């Protein structure tokens, strides 16, 4: 219930090792659940790891490397799932933990309850000062095959009521097998040896009885404690009409739960919560719930954000990928735009963006996931490219934050003139020591939840900004402005002609007369006569509300 | 240290002032030393908090 995300650096690490001791603390302290990767690296001898008991369970792997304290105290660690494993083949990697000029090392693990790795398999070597996890029983631990579950002087011995194995020299560090060990009807784990004593099938790293709300962790998903297979589905087969029929106690898949609802965010496709719709349906709202429908005939424009389906490997928008966002309207997945993408990677022989071609983000409208700019062209100082952008819906998350403008210098203004909605997620503006207008917003009016909050900091002071004229055109509401000028407001004080902001519409005077359509002034149809002397060329839309016909 | 510095092809392996180092293990596994700011397998995110 207190959930984290947890790193992808693998053997990467900082520099100053006091501040990568103090980075393992900030990402996994008071963390329950590792929603990716538990990475301790280059850790020091001295250094407190006592707040790494908080974690019970990790998505995806465990790699333990390169350090040189004592004792690895992991004691709450149940399951490692495996989703994303270490090398593409393990989902616990425990290698070098020690100083090769001889003095410390790791000496024992502390993980007692760790009795599930749903996923992949064990790499514990060249841990010199490692005693007693060569004793362990990791063919019990490991759910499937998995051709790589091996362990490689003067260690004590297991003590006698361990038979043999152990995780420590006590009699309180007794491996606890719950697999090879259960009666030859158990199909899964099992507290005991007896066929009263197995565990309920769904039961991931074992249970306390037999029943599917007895589980330590689920195999699949969670429905009200209940660990199941699949959610109960909005349609029952009823075997004697040979029908489908409405299930009223169905619920929702989102993650490994079934759940009431849906996220207002995110889009029902079964009975299921999804990100994005398959290619061949549409995104539609029935009742403020957003749902998959067949298209009409052609399919909107929708692409492959960063990290999805065709963009899957990347990291950042590029000059390798930038036109693969010709002609987009949504964007299934999220916009990043790294020091990397902007200004080239050699190493992979990518040339640095043409700042020209940023212009194809003119005709997207959304974007789904989160939008990321941690770096910009220097001679630009707006994202107007992104003038279209209505909504960022935060379907995926970047340390919960759905948008992010940071350390851009070349920045004065933002100019997201259309945007309306960020449904989901925080936001984080910070670092653009040239950037003006930010200050003004109330970005509250942009948010879904009352949960969504704003990090703003260490950009240009708003005094200095007032005080250089940097402030909103005077036809802004007292929601604030995205830059300079009328067409710029988050909403006007009177009156508005398409995207710009006016005093009054064309009703007398002006080359095309308009009615006001209450603050937004339409044109009146072309076959109405242009009255003059004080007199209304239309009275509404259409060629039925004329005053006179041309 | 079981830690050598990459050659100089590996250099541009890590980005934003990162040092490349591999290791002695008989594959060899390649590893980023960021600086305070930078993170990420390669140090190309930026470090952030609050
Ligand atoms: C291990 O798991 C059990 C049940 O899942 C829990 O009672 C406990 O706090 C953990 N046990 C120890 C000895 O830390
Ligand atoms: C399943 O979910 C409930 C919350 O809905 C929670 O109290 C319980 O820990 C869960 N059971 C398992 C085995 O994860
Ligand atoms: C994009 O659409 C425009 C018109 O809206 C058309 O000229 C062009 O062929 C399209 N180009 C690509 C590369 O999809
Ligand atoms: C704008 O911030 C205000 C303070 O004036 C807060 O009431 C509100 O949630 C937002 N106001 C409106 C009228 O949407």
């Amino acid at each position: 219930q207190s959930v984290c995300a947890g790193t992808e650096n693998k053997l990467s690490s900082l520099s100053d090792l006091e501040q990568q001791y103090r980075a393992l603390r900030k990402y996994y302290e008071n963390c329950e659940v590792v929603m990716g990767n538990l990475e301790i690296t280059s850790i020091e001898h001295n250094r407190d790891l006592s707040f790494l008991r908080s974690v019970r369970e990790v998505t995806g792997y465990v790699l333990v490397a390169l350090n040189q304290f004592r004792y690895l105290p992991l004691e709450n660690l149940r399951i490692i799932r495996g989703t994303k494993l270490y090398e593409d083949r393990y989902a616990l990697a425990i290698f070098l933990n020690y100083r090769k000029d001889g003095n410390f090392g790791l000496q024992e693990l502390g993980l007692k309850n760790l009795t599930e790795i749903l996923n992949g398999g064990v790499y514990v070597d060249q841990n010199k000062f490692l005693c007693y996890a060569d004793t362990i029983h990791w063919q019990d631990i490991v759910r499937n095959p998995s051709n790589l579950t091996l362990v490689s002087s003067g260690c004590g011995r297991c003590h006698k009521s361990c038979t043999g194995r152990c995780w420590g020299p006590t009699e309180n560090h007794c491996q606890t097998l719950t697999r090879t060990v259960c009666a030859e009807q158990c199909d899964g784990r099992c507290y005991g040896p007896y066929v009263s004593d197995c565990c309920h099938r769904e039961c991931a790293g074992g249970c306390s009885g037999p029943k599917d709300t007895d589980c330590f962790a689920c195999m699949n998903f969670n429905d009200s404690g209940a660990c199941v297979t699949q959610c109960p589905q909005t349609f029952v087969y009823n075997p004697t009409t040979f029908q489908l029929e409405h299930n009223f106690n169905a619920k929702y898949t989102y993650g490994a739960f079934c759940v009431k609802k849906c996220p207002h965010n995110f889009v029902v496709d079964s009975s299921s919560c999804v990100r994005a719709c398959p290619s061949s349906k549409m995104e539609v709202e029935e009742n403020g719930i957003k749902m998959c429908k067949p298209c009409t005939d052609i399919c909107p424009k929708a692409c492959d954000g960063i990290g999805t389906g065709s963009l899957m490997s990347a990291q950042t928008v590029d000059s390798s990928n930038i036109d693969k966002f010709i002609n987009c309207t949504k964007i299934n997945g999220n916009l990043i735009f790294l020091v990397t993408g902007i200004h080239g990677d050699p190493y992979n022989a990518i040339e640095a963006i043409d700042p020209e071609k940023l212009n194809v983000f003119r005709t997207v409208r959304e974007i789904t996931g989160f939008l990321n700019i941690q770096s910009w062209p220097p001679n630009m100082t707006d994202f107007s490219v992104f003038s279209n952008l209505v909504t960022i819906g935060g379907r995926v998350l970047y340390s919960g934050l759905s948008l992010l403008i940071l350390k851009q210098q070349g920045i004065t203004s933002l100019q997201f003139q259309s945007l309306k909605e960020i449904s989901a997620g925080n936001i984080y503006i910070t670092d653009n020591s040239n950037l003006c207008y930010y200050h003004t917003i109330n970005w509250t009016t942009l948010f879904s939840t009352i949960n969504q909050r704003i990090v703003i900091r260490d950009n240009r002071k708003a005094e200095n900004c007032t005080a250089e004229g940097m402030v909103c055109n005077h036809l802004c509401s007292s929601d604030g402005c995205w830059g300079p000028g009328p067409d710029q407001c988050l909403s006007c004080r009177r009156f508005s002609r398409g995207r710009i902001c006016i005093e009054s519409c064309n009703l007398y005077d002006g080359e095309f007369r308009e009615f006001e359509n209450d603050s937004i002034c339409v044109e009146c149809d072309p076959q109405c006569e242009k009255m003059e002397d004080g007199l209304l060329t239309c009275h509404g839309p259409g060629p039925d509300n004329c005053t006179k016909c041309s | 240290s079981h830690l050598v510095k990459c050659a100089e092809k590996e250099k541009t392996f890590c980005v934003n002032g990162g040092e490349c180092f591999m290791v002695k293990d008989l594959p060899s596994r390649y590893l980023c030393k960021c600086p305070n700011e930078f993170t990420g397998d390669r140090c190309q995110n930026y470090v952030m908090a609050s």
